[PDB]
């Protein structure tokens, strides 16, 4: 009905009320899997106590699935679906609907995490994470701009296309082509901003 | 087409090359000079019609 808090220290405890509720539904889908049974009180009772320790769980969340992702590798890396390991945690934060980081605390978090992944695993002659591919609808969610936004970027060269489609064709959104470490870099060299 | 519309391709279909098989004919290494020769006869023929 109104946030009115101090020393809110659980990422939860601050914003706009929009974002609170945007916060609530992310968490439901998430781990309230468990088929509505009107426990309209209890079930969402809990999720306050989840985020306290936000700042250092979430990305154990997504640490465990990456070790357990790459034992079940079948392909050489360099040619594997970024969604084929993270599981399109990147589109669950668009149900938050603002979208800049400072913000989206979501987002903020997710993207920390994949600068630390890209920055421990540098190139060398055998592909490793990180070299994953990207689809033009994925890298406007990380890039915080819509996706005509990353063609026009393409076109004047600031990043490369690692495919090569065939001709009298086109290559629609939906279609995973752009390294992980491309666009983490990029990122960080153009687009950044006071907020 | 027709330097009217520009054709529907794609940025990117244009990158590719476009392979050819040609002959092609070079001097060797170290060699000094080149010659050429041919001969010529002349006929005092343009006095009468054939």
């Amino acid at each position: 009905y109104g946030c009115s808090f101090e020393s809110s220290n659980p990422l939860l405890a601050i914003g706009s009320l929009s974002a609170r509720f945007g916060a609530l539904y992310w968490y439901q889908q998430r781990y309230l899997s468990d088929h509505e049974a009107v426990r309209d009180d209890r079930a969402l009772t809990k999720a306050i106590g989840h985020f306290t320790a936000w700042p250092d769980a979430f990305w154990r969340e997504l640490q465990q699935m990456v070790d357990d992702a790459l034992v079940r590798q079948t392909k050489p890396l360099n040619h594997t679906d970024f969604v084929d390991v993270f599981g399109s945690v990147v589109a669950d934060c668009r149900q938050i609907p603002m979208r800049n980081t400072g913000q989206n605390f979501i987002l903020k978090n997710l993207i920390g995490f994949l600068t630390d992944l890209v920055a421990r695993h540098p190139q060398c002659r055998v592909a490793n994470v990180g070299d994953l591919l990207l689809s033009a609808v994925d890298a406007a969610t990380l890039l915080s701009t819509s996706v005509e936004q990353v063609r026009r970027l393409h076109h004047e060269g600031f990043l490369p296309l690692s495919i090569r489609p065939a001709s009298r064709n086109t290559v629609s959104p939906h279609r995973a082509v752009f390294h992980l470490r491309h666009v983490v870099e990029l990122r960080q060299a153009r687009m950044q901003s006071h907020h | 087409d027709a330097n009217l519309k520009p054709k529907n391709i794609e940025r990117y279909e244009l990158a590719y090359s476009n392979p050819q098989t040609i002959e092609a004919c070079y001097v060797p290494p170290n060699v000094d000079e080149l010659y050429c020769r041919f001969s010529l006869r002349v006929e005092a023929n343009s006095m009468r019609p054939y």
